[PDB]
């Protein structure tokens, strides 16, 4: 019920992609084959103490696939996950507040398989205040 | 040699940007049938950032007096393939093709 | 229609490229031949908050590709292009400007295929 | 040629995430057993980050008028494996399997 | 015994990590199997010097290994082990104190093998006070 | 050997830079014909920044008492190529030909 | 008549290049035989703006090629054309001013062909 | 084959850290020979960073109705090599040793 | 009797070592086995000017390689090194002193060979 | 073998530099001429960083009862070439030449 | 007689190298063999301006080749290059100073052939007085 | 096989550090020399940062009922050769040698 500072955003961020509608993922297994996914890529712990508790804060990276020709369905996925994960306020023993400053979105064309695909990468920054 | 196997070409009609609408606007396709041989190089895997993947490949065999029509990818058992390689001796034609994933 | 920042920004540049009579392309199919071309790479944002809305920056990246023996066509294909892109006002649900501080153009050979090509490359940066 | 080995196909039951408690859940799992041809290609030692390790591969391979059932991993002389390539040419097969560590 | 300062916290967290009850090692040999377990990588000094001695401070990174379906369990145990580290104060000869300014926890997914594993690296910096 | 095909060797002017105007002046162009030995390679597909494109790949033979004249590039069959190999063994001829594309 | 930035100090180097009787070259055909030589590599824009126009300053690189036992005459010549570059005072549309502090010239030897050779690369920045 | 030269495989004891003093505990070592057959790689030179080293491979052969024990290195002529491949083929065992060097 | 500062201080750290018990080496030979070592890797000189001498640091840097069930006396003769180098006052024509803010002792394991190993890099800051 | 080319051997004269003036002076040139075999192997299309270049390669044999003379470069046909490789089989000699660029 | 500033320190530096009696090469040819000898690199000029002149630095680089076993040697021989070069005081049309703040010497071991050499780098800086 | 060419096998003092002087000090030298095979594989031409330098190797075989004495570089023809491979196979050896520079 209470979990680290990483698994607590983690499961927070996957339960609000799945109840978006979106298809998520976390190292898509061979036997699926679909293309409008999303999957998590990694966290990152900050510290900053003072006097009574310890605090910081926790970095999520995931990125959208798609085919080439949709970039609208793309960029629409992205802005979406980000909205919905902007109205984080308290999970079970943390408070928790995103950093706008620091989230960005970038767009790129990748070709590592046979199929011309399209890439949306977020970055996510949130602070314990 | 032995041809029984079944082979569709398909042609993509023409494409436009719309701006406003930010989609693609395309037309109708083309589809024509011929029956050549067909052989099969294997089924790989390869790893890729999001996860795992299999990508086929096969080889298609003409002899003369046929003409190849003009296309875009081709259909082999219920699968879409997208040529690599294009060699024409002495009056014969040999593709090889590879798999691609092709919007609904 | 109001849409994201970056496919509200994409679809005006294009529509710019488009109106003043070159040949667009976001991926080069393989049918296509004939040399001069624009294309468009990609898109970055940023944010900068305030106390009562949201704003940043949006940075758009295109190329112009040309045979090498024509340096002029190519110079002169990429200034129209910045300039054109120098008079966007607003979009539907947005008010842009661009920064000119922050804008260059690079030009360059490159020999990646047998056919020597000469690339002028874009940088633009919009403020909201 | 000579198939008296045993071979064993596993394909395993349907998967989903829980938010709430952040564990897999998954169901049972599906055994099949059969008898082919089997070959080895040799343990190798290899260095990671971490130490060093061993791991191993085989081919299995099949005459037509056998069909083979959809599977995940396979279970050889108790050791389980997961196959790299696979290729059918003229209504036969030939699989290259690949060792894998799975959770008890 | 005193030993040298790169020595004194090996050997103080190498006991910290048997007494919580997990596997560790320091270079994995062939013979073993089994994927839940701790290695540590290495160590790096610092020297300040004031009219007195020589202080400063030592570096020391870790990893753990599992299985990529238990997440969970792998961020627990780099919790864990981040935690009773936090309690160690002094040693034969030396007394200590851990920087959280300077300590981070790292989740990402590691594919060198055929099996496809989870890995999270730990990075602390300890004072001598 | 069997010499059918033909072969349209092109050399081009001179060429000089007016900075005036900033554009290349150049004169005009010489072409003759003749009849030779060629074979394909193959055309393969190539990934670019910009996209993808496809590119071919001729070889053409001679024998004796043939002279080659001066040249650029050569047309076969309405396209253009230039050569990247050649060797002259026994007052003979071979040249390895790859495509590209002129200005209009 | 009136052309863009770059093209325009890209005319005005190559006709200085040209008149003081070098052989200057934009990509060497492979006709060409000859040692010593002049070629031009790419440019790259950069804007500052004020409240009437729009300033900045443009890069200009080009390289000197030669034998690799004739180090006088590459170091001559890059001298001579660095000297004559100085002098550029205006051209159609534009006033233009060398920046000193950010021109340098750097000597080595470069091996990618069978024959050693010596190389003198130049960096010009000029000042709107 | 020929089999006249003799092979020692040493197997080491149980191994655990004593952290008060920060020495490693080790048991006993059991060694048994046998005779079998051997072939020589050559020895290379090798450059590392402090300074320059040589090195050596050897290979074991065996017929069937052998089982080998279990092992850890194996000393050959005064000389300890460590396994780097093992094959098994029809009943049958080849090996492929690299050389290391092992603690007094 | 009189050297430069690099071969002064060379000399100086090797006879450290070789009166310490342990084996030196500069360059290993082939026919040298036997795995505890020490190995000497390269220096590095500054300068700093004043109006009588001239003055300056010079760096050292070497490397202790053992087998890897043995980290304890890896550690110990690189701390026995460095507690050892901390002594040197003054050579002949030099006067020294050890900066200690600058001095560091790094353990990894490198996988060169066949034999695991551990190796303790070392850096040493002599300041004039 | 058939033996019918020319070759020609050349050898340049001792230098030194003038740090006064700047250039490098050197002496006379020394040639001597013989009859050998040589074939060719290809002219290929090089890119270089300044454009495009060609380059030739060609490869000399020779029976024994022949010193070849002391030599800094060969000039075959009007071009200056450089050696690349040297072996001597059994009182025997062959060389592999690839083209230089000589100042006038 | 007056040439431009690079070939007038590259000939004042050969010149103080060949007199010293080493051997002194630019490029060195495959038919001398001999392991003592000095090598030119390369150089680098900057500019800075004023209201009557134009000023700045130039850069020189140079190696000193030889075998492992002799380390003393190669070391004397750079010590004794750069005490030759800080003696330089005018050339044919200008005025040169040494900056000894920017000068710097490394040894290190080279392998790039079949023989173990011992190689001294060696960085120059003249300032136009 | 016929055996005329003179090998001569060079072995080394020992070797100790002076540090007042900064100079190595070495005993003498002993040469032994014997009768065997060679054969060469041929001289190339490499680029170094200082210039361009020419090395040779050679292969030297041996029959049984010889002894190879223990040795550190092999003068063959008024040059130093250092080894670079050692193999032995059934009773014989064979060595692969590499050029090198050795003080005076």
């Amino acid at each position: 019920m209470i979990k680290t500072r990483d698994q607590s955003i983690f499961d927070e961020v996957f339960k609000q992609c799945q109840s978006l509608g979106y298809t998520t993922y976390d190292y898509k297994p061979m036997n699926e084959v679909g293309y409008p996914f999303v999957e998590i890529e990694g966290t990152t712990t900050n510290h900053v103490a003072n006097k009574t508790d310890i605090k910081g804060s926790v970095e999520l990276t995931l990125s959208v696939w798609g085919l080439q020709q949709k970039r609208k369905q793309v960029s629409d996925m992205a802005s979406n996950v980000l909205y919905c994960s902007s109205l984080i306020q308290a999970t079970d023993g943390f408070y928790w507040s995103l950093d706008y400053n620091q989230s960005t979105i970038q767009l790129m064309d990748d070709t590592t398989t046979n199929t011309p695909l399209k890439r949306a990468r977020l970055t996510l920054t949130f602070t314990v205040r | 040699m032995r041809c029984i196997d079944e082979v569709t070409f398909v042609k993509k009609g023409e494409r436009h940007y719309d701006t406003e609408k930010g989609e693609w606007i395309e037309g109708a396709k083309t589809e024509t049938v011929a029956t050549l041989n067909v052989t099969d190089l294997g089924t790989d895997r390869s790893l890729v950032i999001f996860g795992a993947i299999t990508q086929g490949a096969k080889v298609v065999r003409t002899l003369p007096l046929f003409n190849v029509p003009d296309f875009d990818y081709v259909i082999i058992d219920g699968k879409t393939y997208e040529h690599l390689t294009f060699r024409s001796p002495l009056y014969r034609n040999s593709m090889i093709f590879k798999e691609v994933t092709i919007e609904d």
